């Protein structure tokens, strides 16, 4: 959660879900599972731009 | 000598603009330049949001 968090800090990945991130330990082997969210880089912007009416007084 | 009234053709005195000149005569320049007026001054222009409050204070 602390290495995580500095990446997070540090924008390196956008954000993880600290509770999904669970630890097995068993004899020598240790199995880790987490889930995070990869940094992206903006490629395409779309826009929806509606024209509406709108009614004027006094 | 004098003038008695100012009648017009029309008889119908019920409606005082047709039977008398000096009532229509107000309104033909009432309407007129006012007509006049409202074209020159805000036909063209940018309907902005402070456009209704221009329009009050111009009438």
């Amino acid at each position: 959660q602390s290495y995580l968090g500095r990446k997070k800090r540090d924008n390196e990945i956008q954000d993880f879900p600290a509770e999904d991130v669970q630890v097995i330990v068993e004899g020598n082997e240790a199995r880790i599972s987490m889930t995070v969210y990869p940094i992206r880089s903006f490629k395409k912007i779309s826009v929806s731009l509606v024209y509406k009416q709108q009614t004027l007084q006094a | 000598f004098r003038i008695v009234d100012d009648v017009t053709t029309f008889n119908d005195k019920s409606d005082p603009v047709k039977a008398e000149m000096a009532v229509g005569e107000a309104n033909d320049f009432l309407v007129s330049e006012l007509k006049v007026q409202l074209e020159d001054q805000f036909i063209g222009t940018r309907t902005i949001n402070t456009s209704a409050s221009i329009i009050k204070d111009f009438i």
